[PDB]
This record gives structure tokens, C-alpha cells and sequence, in this order.
């Protein structure tokens, strides 16, 4: 019947392991771990009460669990459900019941390890231009919210070790879409760009979805080279489920053209894109410089729990 | 001709 907080009341640890081939070691890189504290006392917390975690920044769970239990010893005392942010939030979120047992107990306390990525932009939408403000390269507080209450630990998050200079590309997988969001930004002209031509065209297995598409220049990119910005210009779109092209104008000094669309893969583990890339800087002649990429899922974790319960 | 993993 009703609400109770302060269930999550410690960030233990927040330490990344590799998930992934190929990418960077960074905060959006599978698979950071968070290992929280939690506790429910039964004079406080009956079978049927729900608390909600809030996790602020983080861009989904990296599991095919739809939930997770708080166990101990076996007895599943609570059961929390997995509420990914992904493009429809800026935070992901844990909602939580506390569970009838088969024995009355006093109270119980544990850890619970929780395997995420946080959110530190990749496409032009609200939710990655907000969230691409979330963290700076080195040291952060990373802090998750339980009703009032804050729970926060330090971590140290790299920077993208790739060139801002060149293109930059980026694929993340939105796993309750069965989706994935695929970047491409423009090498750098300092001096702005005259015109040029973006975008990519997906081989047999993959194809472009043309509602979710985003077109913009950004000013300047974060520390991930992800956009900050997504302002208008002058372009024509042209968009097909086999590919998105898009031509442009002028581009002021100091912005940076980028698209991005969803695909929809019969494999989301594997897809192969072929990007168009050229460009014009003001003062330059065109550069003409296609490549492909062909773009490797990440191995999912699952969540679990430990702890120890008191009985009277 | 190159390849590139997910997030």
C-alpha cells in the first residue's frame, strides 16, 4: 500500500570490465557494475510497499533481465524491475516491491550488483544533447537517488583516445527496441565548411529507419566527441531503409555536421555500414573519402544480489 | 574494411 525509501543506502563500488571488442574504455563503454547497499526491516516495510531507485545519467541495464531480486541466503525478499532510460529519459530507474515470504523475519541487508552504461551522448535527440553534459573526463561523483536520499560513489572516466580531427562514428544497441542508433560526424574544417555530403548506406541485414533520424551542427564536441549542439543549416535530406544521405551548405567555424538514424538489424550483433563522407572546407578543395565499418554486439551480464537477514 | 563494436 505504500511507498518507503531509503532502501538503497550505500554506492559500494562502480568498476567497469570489458564487454565489448573494439571500443574505448569509457562511460558509455558495456559494462560498468554499480554494487549498492540495501536493506528492508519489517517493521517498517511490508509484503505489497514499492521504492523506486532512481539512476541518474545511465542509458540502460546491460541484461535480458526484466528484473532482479534483493536475495538473501536464497529468499527473495523484494523484486525490482528493470526501466532502462535509453532515448525516452535522461535517467534509467530500478521499481521495486517488497515480496511476501514463506517465514516472518526481522529485517535483512545486503549488495546488489547492477550492470549499466551511463549516457554521455551519441545522437542530436533531447535526451544524449542533455546527458552529453552528464560527466567530464577524470574524476566524478556518480550519485543515484532513493525518494530524498543520495547514494554516491568516485570514478574516474577516460576520455575518448579517437581524434576529435577525423569522423567520428558511434552504434549503441536500444535493446527494448531491438534498435540500434548509428552517428556519423563530419571531419573537422576549422574554418567552416563550404559544403558536403553525410551518411550511410546499411548492407543486406540491416536497414535504416527514416522516422528517427536526427540532422544538425553541433558546437564543438564533448569529450566522447559526441554533439553538445544541434542547431539548423541548410541541407536536403534524402532517406531510404537502405540508406541516408545528406547534402549541405555552409557551416560556420566552430560547428560540426553530423546525422544519425536508428537501424533495425535481423542481427543486432552484427551490421555493416557504408559512410559517404565528403566534404568541403571554406578555403580547401573537397575531400572525397568513403570507408565501411561493420559494427560487433556487446556480451550482456546479469544482475544479482547477497546479504544477510536477521530473524525475530 | 574495418571493424567497430556497439555500446
Amino acid at each position: 500500500r505504500k511507498t518507503i525509501t531509503g532502501v538503497f543506502n550505500s554506492f559500494d563500488s562502480l568498476t567497469w570490465t570489458r564487454s565489448v571488442e573494439y571500443v574505448y574504455k569509457g562511460p558509455e563503454t558495456p559494462t560498468w557494475n554499480a554494487v549498492l547497499g540495501w536493506s528492508l526491516n519489517s517493521t517498517t516495510a511490508d509484503p505489497g510497499d514499492t521504492f523506486t531507485l532512481i539512476l541518474p545519467c545511465v542509458f540502460k541495464f546491460i541484461t535480458t533481465q526484466t528484473s532482479v531480486d534483493l536475495t538473501a541466503d536464497g529468499v527473495s525478499y523484494a523484486t525490482c524491475d528493470f526501466n532502462a532510460g535509453e532515448e525516452f529519459t535522461t535517467f534509467s530507474s530500478l521499481s521495486c516491491t517488497v515480496n511476501s515470504v514463506s517465514v516472518s523475519y526481522a529485517r535483512v541487508s545486503g549488495t546488489v550488483k547492477l550492470p549499466i552504461t551511463f549516457n554521455v551522448g551519441g545522437t542530436g535527440s533531447s535526451v544524449d544533447l542533455a546527458d552529453s553534459k552528464c560527466f567530464t573526463a577524470g574524476k566524478n561523483t556518480v550519485t543515484f537517488m532513493d525518494g530524498d536520499t543520495k547514494i554516491s560513489t568516485t570514478v574516474d572516466f577516460d576520455a575518448s583516445p579517437v581524434s576529435p580531427s577525423g569522423y567520428i562514428t558511434s552504434s549503441r544497441i536500444i535493446p527494448s527496441l531491438n534498435k540500434l542508433s548509428s552517428l556519423f560526424v563530419v571531419p573537422q574544417c576549422e574554418n567552416g565548411y563550404t559544403s558536403g555530403i553525410m551518411g550511410f548506406v546499411a548492407s543486406n541485414g540491416a536497414t535504416i529507419d527514416c522516422s528517427n533520424v536526427n540532422i544538425g551542427i553541433s558546437k564543438g564536441l564533448n569529450d566522447w566527441n559526441f554533439p553538445v549542439s544541434s542547431e539548423s543549416f541548410s541541407y536536403t535530406k534524402t532517406c531510404t531503409s537502405t540508406s541516408i544521405t545528406v547534402e549541405f551548405q555552409n557551416v560556420p567555424a566552430g560547428y560540426r555536421p553530423f546525422v544519425d538514424a536508428y537501424i533495425s538489424a535481423e542481427n543486432i550483433d552484427k551490421y555493416t555500414l557504408t559512410y559517404a563522407n565528403e566534404y568541403t572546407c571554406e578555403n580547401g578543395n573537397t575531400v572525397v573519402d568513403p570507408f565501411t565499418l561493420t559494427w560487433w554486439g556487446y556480451k550482456n551480464s546479469e544482475a544479482d544480489s547477497d546479504g544477510d537477514v536477521i530473524v525475530v | 574494411a574495418k571493424q567497430a563494436g556497439d555500446v
